[PDB]
């Protein structure tokens, strides 16, 4: 805000960009009923994955 | 008695009063000359002042928002 008469307005592109990305990140990772689901390559140890 | 004018610019008063002095008694050519010179002396002063005022290159107007 260099001068009172300079009309010290400020842009918030940074704020909009972060919120736009966040609107999707939580919508993908923290949107489902759970977070992760372990899966095994065989069944006889899949009793541990669940 | 005195005034700054005489410290600085008396010839002015001289000519300008010669004007009315050369009107009391009819010598009009002298009048024209006195008067022109008075005016040309004078405008110098106002121009001096104008060139003195607003020195230092100010911007046309600092636009204040507030």
């Amino acid at each position: 805000p260099v001068t009172a008469g300079s009309s010290s307005w400020v842009d918030r592109t940074v704020w909009e960009s972060v919120n736009g990305t966040l609107q999707d990140i939580i919508n993908v990772f923290c949107s489902g009923d759970e977070a992760v689901t372990f899966v095994a390559d065989n069944q006889q140890d899949s009793d541990a994955a669940d | 008695d005195t005034s700054t004018i005489l410290t600085i610019a008396p010839e002015l008063l001289l000519y300008f009063t010669l004007r009315h002095a050369c009107l009391f008694v009819q010598d009009d050519n002298g009048v024209q000359k006195w008067s022109a010179l008075g005016k040309a002396i004078l405008d110098e002063m106002v121009e001096q002042n104008k060139k003195q005022e607003y020195s230092g290159s100010p911007i046309a107007i600092p636009n204040n928002m507030t």
